[PDB]
């Protein structure tokens, strides 16, 4: 495993928009063997989707309908990574 | 794996006595 | 550290044929506290 060597960052984990695919990235396959587990919290629905990348990274994303402050928890091998949970509010339509 | 594997199963459920130790 | 986790990849495929049927919760659950059990390298390739 290596919940420490876990990668975590993205323009969606900081915040996003209501009704707008919130993207992000969490890489940790190099850290070592281990299963991925995360808690996606939010006062609205949420459709997860794994999209590939040119570098082969792993940027997952999800859309939300409730405008306001939502939040997605984060866990590796079932281990809350430092600074958890990750607070992530939804801003208003880019405008 | 690690503590994960058994408590890893997200599905909140544990009727059998929790082994651990 | 390169298989012990994958070994748990098939335990799930069966653990479902074990209890069969299915299970889920929502509606009466305002906060969508869902999760994502992704397995190393999902169906689609990457490396």
């Amino acid at each position: 495993g290596g919940a420490h060597k876990v990668r975590a960052g993205g323009p969606g984990l900081e915040r996003a928009e209501a009704g707008v695919p919130a993207e992000f990235s969490i890489w940790t396959r190099e850290a070592g063997a281990g299963g991925l587990a995360i808690a996606v919290e939010g006062p609205s629905k949420a459709e997860i989707s794994f999209e590939d990348r040119k570098d082969g990274s792993c940027g997952v994303a999800y859309v939300v309908q409730e405008p306001g402050d939502y939040e997605v928890s984060v866990k590796f091998n079932e281990e809350h990574i430092p600074d958890s949970p990750f607070v992530v509010p939804v801003a208003s339509p880019s405008g | 794996w690690k503590v994960g594997f058994f408590k890893r199963n997200r599905p909140p459920l544990e009727e059998d006595d929790e082994e651990g130790e | 550290k390169k298989k012990i986790t994958i070994h748990d990849r098939k335990e799930f495929a069966k653990f479902e044929e074990e209890r069969a049927r299915a299970k889920w919760d929502t509606a009466n659950n305002p906060l969508y506290k869902e999760a994502t059990s992704t397995f190393t390298n999902i169906t689609y390739r990457g490396t």
